[PDB]
């Protein structure tokens, strides 16, 4: 109930994966819920 | 209950509809950002042949061809080649006396229409006492029949009568 | 040339083609520093900030986010833009619509986050990248590497205005009558249809009747051939 | 044109990526996975998510009542009863702890130690771990006892070489009082701790109450044997009730 | 970190409001920007109130849904637990030894595991 990543796919054959606590909003609010930007998922992602 | 949106929106009723695109595909495209929504092979052909060609409606035809073959159908000369297309000729063939064929002339599909005229009434229903009561019971029938039915009731009813002259 | 300003020393966009004897950032010191009060005309100008020139602001924004696509499989990938004359010119419609802004608040901005005036920053880079490509400069500094951030204002679905051809190469380019086989912006481009919309070939995908009040300047000035505009067609919508 | 990772970022916007494969279903192998312990498999999404979950709360613990150490190149939140500051990841995916300092020893055992706490975070399957690791604060050689217990029990180097090994909390044989959370220490003059878990190829649990200035210890087979083998050697009193206790209850206990 | 005692039912009916205070919120917010605009379009300088811009009021209610939807998602998922734990597990929680339990979890485990087995031996002489 806490930290979730929002992973999807739109193109043919690719996916992408962002942050489900900005919401279009890089540090102004929250989304009201779970705790945002747990550690680093970013690079955590790029390493693979 | 909250119709406080309802009247506001409903504002925007003349032709100049273009600013609710800037009013609500960015947020839209915050949320929904498909570019799949129909990739797929798709073009509009509106039409490349229609017409019969052939007959009236198919639905006349395509009905009687699943009529009995105690039935014989068939046309006399196309004096309503194309928009009539109706004036058919039937042959009983069963175990009862035969007879001569009837008018069955037909109207639009909507079918409000008493086919047959008899065209050869007089004299060749002249001819003998039985079927000259054949043609007695098969009016009499005819005028029972309520909102008669040119594709099936005709028919069935002339077969019916037809069944009826052996007293 | 649309001013009915009062007369000075120099014509009025004469006086401001010189905006190049500038500084790099703080457009709004470079205004004041030039002139200020002779550039408002009349209130009935809230027509076309909003409306049609918020396409040059997204159009720099379109710069920013395919400013770092030399690794596409497109050398100019979709353009380039390092002419720098033509950029410089960009520069002072930039530095003019901000004082239209300045003028009155029905500017365009970046509408999305950031704005206690993203526009400045926007300025800023570009006139940045501007002096690092005036006169035979490089391209991908190191100033590249930050303004390639993606701020979160950039939007996208822009027309980008084109067409298709005849590439009949040597042998055949056999078609019927109809069903073809394959192979101005003030708004007026909505999802379906909505008017008659009078089109045009070579860019101009645009309304019949303008559907304005006083905006006839545009309208008056394109009602003839456009730009190569002999392909002035026209074709109702669809129906069901 | 779509690597714009040359420089770091603070932020997460639309990142692009058989990726989604290799970082779904979960492997056996958490990373390095030197073989020590675990029959589960593991995914790197899920592991990830545990780590970082565990340095929230350590972080919170050791913010809420303990002294820490202030933001700097690296976050040292280890600050223990004397020292200790061991939060790096070098390989962030697998963990998050390291050795936290040696000024004397009780040193491969140091690294031995340092490699089962990190072997101890594992899955994110409990963060009562975290309470746990909190009250492993033993400095004269206390720790030193159950670490070379969890090691060899861990590796089998050359319960008789049976399944004696208990790091964990909330033991099911233990005095039925109520569904535990946490219990990793007794703050009295006789300090709690679960000596052992001992099962056959049945299975038990053992706690201990080390005097630190009192270890009363199925029932019929467990309790009069301890009792038997603590009274046994009673001649452990240097260092004398340090690990020779601990020893003949796991082994010579038969 | 929540503690909010674990219970949805009174969550989720406290939290109802806030979707239709949001809902009316987002709508009201939505024909305010809509009037602007179409006096912008062919009106005057009229339109002169900062309003939100829609965007964050819009995205926070998604937010809010979407955390109830996972509460309730998570509610369902204790009960249907409950009700199969009910239907096919007995009432032994301190009357059988926690061993025996486990012991027994581990047989019916084992059993599940011979039956799985043999359907898929099954499978493969019918292929």
């Amino acid at each position: 109930n806490m930290y979730c990543i929002d992973i999807y796919c739109r193109s043919r054959g690719v996916v992408a994966i962002r942050d489900g606590a900005y919401s279009l909003f890089d540090n102004s609010k929250l989304v009201e819920g779970f705790y945002p930007a747990p550690g680093l998922k970013t690079f955590l992602n790029m390493f693979v | 209950q909250p119709l406080l949106d309802a009247v506001l929106a409903n504002i925007r009723s003349p032709v100049f509809n273009h600013s609710l695109y800037r009013t609500f595909v960015p947020a839209m495209m915050a949320i929904h950002g498909p570019p799949i929504v129909s990739p797929v092979v798709c073009s509009r052909k509106r039409r490349f042949e229609e017409d019969e060609r052939q007959s009236i409606p198919n639905v006349l035809q395509g009905e009687v061809a699943r009529l009995d073959p105690k039935f014989l159908v068939n046309l006399d000369p196309s004096h309503c080649s194309n928009n009539g297309t109706v004036h058919l000729i039937c042959k009983l063939d069963d175990k009862d006396l035969p007879s001569v064929p009837p008018l069955e002339l037909s109207v639009p599909a909507d079918y409000p229409a008493q086919s047959p005229m008899w065209i050869d009434r007089q004299w060749q229903y002249d001819a003998n006492p039985f079927l000259q009561s054949v043609h007695r019971c098969m009016t009499s029938r005819l005028l029972q029949l309520p909102d008669k039915h040119s594709v099936t009731a005709l028919l069935n009813t002339w077969a019916q009568s037809i069944h009826q002259a052996c007293l | 040339p649309h001013f009915l300003n009062t007369p000075d020393k120099s014509p009025g966009d004469r006086l401001a083609e010189i905006c190049a004897k500038i500084t790099d950032v703080d457009i709004d010191k470079v205004m004041i520093n030039l002139k200020t009060e002779e550039f408002v005309l009349d209130m009935n100008t809230l027509q076309a900030l909003q409306q049609l020139l918020q396409w040059v602001g997204d159009f720099v924004l379109y710069l920013l986010v395919s400013l770092p696509n030399q690794g596409s499989p497109l050398r100019p990938g979709h353009s380039f833009l390092r002419d720098g004359t033509s950029l410089g010119m960009l520069r002072e419609l930039m530095v003019v619509i901000r004082i239209w802004g300045l003028l009155k608040p029905s500017c365009l901005p970046v509408y999305t986050a950031t704005s206690d005036d993203s526009m400045s920053l926007l300025f800023r880079l570009l006139t940045k990248l501007w002096i690092c490509c005036r006169d035979e400069g490089a391209a991908s500094p190191a100033s590249d590497g930050l303004v390639s951030r993606l701020q979160p204002k950039q939007p996208l679905r822009l027309r980008f205005g084109r067409a298709p051809t005849l590439p009949s190469s040597t042998s055949t380019l056999q078609l019927d009558g109809l069903t073809r086989a394959p192979g101005l912006h003030l708004g007026a481009y909505p999802t379906e249809e909505c008017k008659a919309c009078t089109r045009c070939g070579c860019v101009t995908m645009l309304k019949s009747p303008n559907k304005t009040t006083a905006v006839t300047q545009w309208e008056q000035r394109w009602i003839k051939n456009c730009l190569c505009g002999g392909l002035w067609r026209r074709v109702p919508l669809s129906c069901s | 044109p779509p690597p714009r990772k040359l420089p770091q970022r603070s932020w997460a916007a639309s990142i692009p990526t058989s990726a989604l494969n290799i970082l779904l279903l979960p492997s056996p192998t958490p990373g390095l996975v030197p073989g020590l312990a675990g029959s589960y498999l593991c995914s790197p999404l899920e592991r990830f998510l545990g780590s970082v979950i565990m340095r929230r709360h350590l972080q919170r613990i050791i913010q809420q009542e303990t002294l820490q150490l202030i933001n700097s190149n690296e976050p040292g939140v280890i600050m223990f009863k004397t020292d200790a500051l061991k939060c790096r990841v070098a390989l962030s995916p697998k963990t998050n702890q390291t050795l936290q300092l040696k000024v004397t020893p009780e040193d491969e055992l140091q690294v031995l130690e340092k490699f089962f706490e990190t072997r101890v975070a594992g899955p994110p399957f409990k963060a009562n771990t975290l309470i746990a690791f909190t009250k492993l604060l033993g400095a004269p050689t206390h720790i030193l006892r159950d670490c070379v217990h969890i090691m060899k029990l861990e590796l089998f180097p050359d319960q008789l070489k049976w399944n004696v090994q208990f790091c964990l909390t909330i033991p099911p044989s233990a005095p039925p009082i109520a569904p535990p959370g946490t219990p990793a220490v007794v703050l009295k003059s006789k300090m709690l701790f679960f000596l052992q878990l001992t099962q056959k190829t049945v299975s038990i649990i053992v706690p201990i109450i080390y005097d630190m200035a009192t270890q009363q210890a199925n029932s019929s087979v467990a309790a009069p044997m301890m009792v038997s083998n603590i009274l046994k050697r009673f001649a452990e009193m240097r260092q004398g009730e340090c690990t020779i206790f601990a020893a003949v209850r796991d082994l010579m206990a038969n | 970190q929540q503690q909010q005692d674990f219970d949805p039912v009174q969550r989720y009916k406290m939290l109802i409001p806030q979707l239709k205070e949001s809902l009316q919120t987002l709508m009201k917010v939505a024909a305010q920007n809509l009037i602007q605009n179409t006096n912008i379009d062919n009106g005057q300088k009229s339109s002169d109130a900062p309003l939100q811009r829609f965007d964050k009021c819009l995205e926070e209610f998604y937010a809010l849904c979407d955390q109830l939807e996972l509460c309730l998602r998570l509610a369902h998922e204790c009960l249907s637990q409950s009700c199969d734990s009910a239907k096919h597990s007995p009432t032994l929680v301190p009357s059988l030894p926690y061993p025996q339990y486990l012991a027994v979890i581990k047989a019916q485990i084992t059993c599940a595991k011979d039956i799985h087995t043999a359907l898929l031996d099954c499978a493969n002489k019918v292929t």
